[PDB]
Parts: C-alpha cells; structure tokens; sequence
RNA sequence: GAGGAAUACCGAUGGCGAAGGCAGCCUUCUGGCAUAAUACUGACACUGAGGCUCGAAAGCGUGGGUAGCAAACAGGAUUAGAUACCCUGGUAGUCCACGCCGUAAACGAUGUCUACUAGUCGUUGGGUCCGGACUUAGUGACGCAGCUAACGCAAUAAGUAGACCGCCUGGGGAGUACGGCCGCAAGGUUAAAACUCAAAUGAAUUGACGGGGGCCCGCACAAGCGGUGGAGCAUGUUGUUUAAU
C-alpha cells in the first residue's frame, strides 16, 4: 500500500494437532466465518488419510503433501517500456504456503466425491503422491516459469 | 454496445433520436470497441437573466473497455447542442483510440 | 580489445577484464554512432549542446 | 580439431555462434533463433548462451579442446555466449572483440522516426 | 577479385575563409592573415545607389560513373482508413567534368567602418620580459555603468557618438496579379490594386493543460475474499400506454 510494512495477524493453533499449518488450512476452507464446520472438514478428510494410509501423525503426513505442493517458481507481469513480457522470479516463503493451500482446497472443491471431507481427502492422499489437480496446477506454473527463463 | 437516449424536462422526439442515433454510428464507425452510450438531453435552465444561450443542454456518458468519458454541451437550441456534443465525443473517441494504438510500439 | 585470458584464470574475470578492455577501445560507441545517419546540423547541434555541458564544470 | 575459433556474431536482434578451425572451416554452428526463441526472446543474453552451449558441444565431437573467442557486435548476447563456452569444458584461449568500423565509410540509414 | 563513395580516432563555444563554406595522407600551383623591427609613400580614407563577382542544398543541360543511402515507386504491416510514421526493396539524385540556376531560419533573425566606456575567468596564433607577468589579433563564459516593452545586450554592445548605404509604416489579399528583365526549365527578381477585418503582433504574469520531467498519496492498481452482469421476485427510473398513469 505504498507505505509500511503492515504486521501480520497471529493465528490461533487448531485444537486437536495444535498446528498454525493446520489452523492456516482451516481457515482457507472456512467460508461466511463457520470456522467449526471447517475445521470439521478439515479434521475428516484428516482423519480419513490417516485411517487409509495407516499413519500415526497426520500433521507430519500433511506437512509433507503442503511441502511436496508449493512451488519454488512464479511468474509475474513486468512492463519495460510499454511491454508485457512475463519474468521468472522465487515466490516468497509465505505466499508458498499460501498458494499451495489454496490450491489444495480448491483443486478438492471440484471433486466428484459425496462430502467436501472425502473430497478434501482425495485430494489429500493424491498430491501426496503427486497426482490430482493441485500437482496439475502447480507443474502448470513450473511450465511457464521454465518456458520463460529468459527474462531475468 | 449499448445506446441510451434519455430525455430530462423535455420530449424527446423521433428527429432528436435520429440526430443521435447518425452521430453515434459515425463514431461506433471509426471506434468499435465501445461498450456503451448514454445521452441524456435537458433544458437545465429557463434563461432567465442570460436569454437563452445555455437553456438546453446535451451530455453523453460512453463507457469503454477500462476508462468512461464523459461530454457535455450547452446551447440556446437543443440540435446545436446535441451536435456539439456529437463532435467532442468523436474528439476524445480519437484521443482515447490514438493513444492506445501508440500504447504498442 | 582482444583479452589474452591466462592460465587458471576464471572465465567471469576474464570476461570481466575482455569487458574493461572494450570500453578502454570503446567499440560499442563507435558501433553506436553508425546506427542510423546524423544530418551535419543536427551533429553540430548535439557537439555545441556537449561543449556547453563540459564548459559549465 | 583440438584448437579452434569461436566466432560470436552477436547483433540486436540475434547471436550466432559459429565454431570453426584455424583457417575458418567451420565446424559447428548454432543460432538463437534456432532454439525455440522468436522474436522477443531471441534478443537475450539466455539465448545466446544456449546457442553457444548447443554450438560449442556440437563441435567438441571433432575434438576441439582450445578455443579461442571472436566477438563481434553490439548485441546483448555476446558475453553470456562466452560464459557458456568456457564453462562447458573449453579452454579459452583469448577473447578478441573484432566487430568491424568503418573510417566514415558508406554512409549509415535513414533515421528511424518512430 | 571488382568497384564506388566517405575519410573513425585526432576533434577541441579548436582553426581557416567575405559570406556560401572548408577535415585521411603526399606533391604542384596559389590567396589572405598573424607577428618583430627598421626603412619608405605621405590622406593615397570610409561608405556606397545602380553594376559586377561569388554564393548551401535541392533542381536543370550534356557526357561519364554508380558501392552505400535514398525522393518517386513496389510490396508487408499498423489503422476505420494510412497515398504516412515502422519493415523489405528500390530509380533519380547524391559522386566526376563543363555549363546553367541565384534561392535558404543564406541567422548573431544584429549592414560596413571608426573612436571612447568597471572588471573577472577560459582558449587559439604570435611577441617581449622575469614556471609565471605584460602585450597583441581572434574566439568563448560571466558581470558594472548605460541601454531595453520586457526578454536581454553589455569592449565580439543592443552603451556613448560619427560617416555612408539598405529597409519598415496595421493584419489579410500578397511577395500575389499585371508589365519588364533574367532563366533551357523549374522559376527568380522588380512589384501593385479592389476587397475584407478591427484587430494582427512582441515580451512577460497568473492559471489550466501536456501521450514533458521529478516527488508523493488514496481499496487507485497489484495480492486476495465476496459480489453485479444470467434466473425469479421487491423497488426506482426511462420508454410506452392511459381519463390520469
């Protein structure tokens, strides 16, 4: 806003993990401010993963897919002497996460699964592996980025 | 794109419409990427320590792609009037288009 | 302007020294100047602007 | 060849680097108009130093091992070329800038009014 | 290998020339200038209507030459159109010889020649003294007095005076017509009137504006979240309809 550095809200850890990361996602999905019935999505699709992977800890497993998701490459709109030529820059370490986890919910937003929960966790066990819309979505990113490399 | 031909304290006739209707066409001609017009044609005053001169008056609000201009004119007779506006609206049409097209190089 | 890189010399330094060396021939003024042509007047004009320039430091 | 010239024909719109033998017969070549780069991205310091490294690798099959570089031109690729040759296995010999001047010769083109 | 043209750097409010102009290097022919001293002539001077000479570029005639560039021209783009700007080509011309042409914002928008009037700092060619000092002919930047509507000029005056010559007398019509004269031509030069309008101008001031510059701000954009625009209904307006809406 042509001015400072405005600080950054302190967000609360969810109850049940105790985890920003997880408090973050929560509030991602959350709409309208029904904060409960997101983080009930959240802790379904959750629960959901770890019941069908089989793993203990499913803050570290999702540690682990945001980590694989977000990107290392962005591409923004430069203007060097009226022209529109994309530059390949490195997102910064707090829109990574941002993007990832928006890319998340809406990549399970659009899944053919009944509830967002089984949605949400679809999406969960594909991008852990790799797969599914989010992964789309980013390597979609990386090909622009990789296909400029040029300016800058 | 749209055109609106709004008529306030005064009848807006079948000439009026026409007279409007020739000049916008003339300028949708040379520029087609409008979106929208909006005439509004009004006897904004009586004249009544002046005779006249500004009685009638013709505005026309187009809307284009990114930007809204708008013009104006007053005049004793409502056609003088409706011309003049015709031609600054065609005037800024050309300024807004020239600047574009030399937005490229 | 040639630059005789030496033996276990970095190709960044020498290239930092070949860049050192151009601008000391000033190869890319003279390029420069052949861009397109420079009526007399208009060279006249450009030298009396730059002598003025230098004579008011 | 084991000793050959590198000859960087740099320009504004685009960079060809040419690899030849000492007596100028030429061994490999490789252009930036030539490497999936039109128009804007063809004038950059990046397409230049693919082209070299497609060119220079290209022409280490005849055994080229010392190279030493000609440039020649005021284009933006023509030290990104460089450092694409050097840093590929090449052992750089000189690096010559040999772009030609005219001593008020023909006469230059008309000037743009753009 | 052929050919034509121009002469990078030097290069410089540098130099030379009456202006126009004149850049690689060498020779031949040749003009002016600057400088020291001595000798000499003894007013031989200044200016100058007409006249003559010279006079950029473009252009013209004849004969050559022809690389690059490039009017015209051809095509491609851009655009509503684009007989343009931009791109690819391209002939005259540009170059040479000999003749025309005689015009330019041919400008310092400042006629020539004299003398006199604070100063300061550069620079080019000399000269004389002790690295400096003085002096000369230029060529620049400032800056008093004075002048100027103001801008500004200010020993290279637009100051103070003098000699002679040229020119102006509101803006258009019009540097046009007609008539001469010149020119191969293009055209030049000399040069009106009727009519028309009450202004047309210069410098400066305050604003406003700029596809001028610099700096800054606002949910202005960017980064996001949610909408409007599509559906049905509520409501207001235009329009239409009505006896009135």
């Amino acid at each position: 806003p042509r001015r400072r550095v405005v600080a950054t809200r302190e967000i609360l850890p969810d109850p049940k993990f105790g985890s920003q990361t997880i408090a973050k996602f929560i509030n991602h999905v959350m709409s309208h401010g029904k904060k409960s019935t997101a983080e009930r999505i959240v802790y379904g699709a959750l629960e959901t993963v770890a019941q069908k992977r089989n793993i203990e800890d499913p803050v570290a497993f999702f540690e682990d897919v945001l980590e694989n998701v977000r990107p290392m490459v962005e591409v923004k709109a430069r203007r060097v002497g009226g022209a529109t030529y994309q530059v390949p820059m490195e997102v910064r370490p707090s829109r990574r996460t941002a993007l990832a986890m928006r890319w998340l919910a809406e990549a399970a937003a659009k899944r053919s699964e009944k509830s967002m929960a089984l949605r949400l966790a679809g999406e969960l066990s594909d991008a852990s592996e790799g797969k599914g819309n989010a992964m789309k979505k980013r390597d979609e990113v990386h090909r622009m980025a990789d296909a400029n490399k040029a300016f800058s | 794109m749209n055109v609106t031909i709004r008529g306030h304290h005064i009848t807006v006739t079948e000439a009026m419409n026409n007279a409007v209707h020739d000049k916008l066409t003339k300028i949708a001609r040379h520029f087609d990427q409008i979106q929208s017009i909006q005439v509004i044609l009004s006897l904004d005053n009586s004249g009544a320590s002046d005779g006249g001169q500004k009685s009638h008056k013709a505005e026309a609000i187009m809307r284009v792609s990114g930007q809204e201009m708008f013009v104006q004119a007053l005049e004793d007779d409502m056609y003088k009037a409706i011309n003049e506006m015709a031609d600054k609206l065609d005037r800024q049409v050309s300024k807004y288009k020239t600047r574009l097209e030399r937005n490229k190089v | 302007p040639a630059v005789k890189v030496k033996e276990n010399e970095p190709v960044d330094i020498a290239i930092r020294r070949f860049k050192r060396a151009c601008e000391k021939a000033g190869v890319l003024s003279d390029v420069r100047k052949r861009e397109f042509y420079e009526k007399p007047t208009q060279v006249r004009k450009r030298k009396k602007a730059a002598a003025v320039k230098r004579y008011k430091k | 060849v084991s000793e050959g010239i590198a000859h960087i024909h740099a320009s504004f719109n685009n960079t060809i680097v040419t690899i030849t033998d000492r007596q100028g017969n030429a061994l490999a070549w490789a252009t930036s108009g030539g490497q999936g780069f039109r128009g804007s991205r063809k004038s950059t310091p990046f397409a230049a130093q693919v082209a070299a490294e497609v060119a220079g690798k290209a022409a280490q099959e005849y055994g080229v091992k010392n190279i030493d570089v000609l440039v020649k031109g005021p284009g933006p690729g023509r030290e990104s070329a460089v450092r694409a040759l050097g840093a590929l296995g090449y052992k750089v010999n000189s690096i010559s800038d040999v772009t030609p001047i005219p001593h008020n010769g023909c006469r230059a083109p008309k000037k743009r009014r753009v």
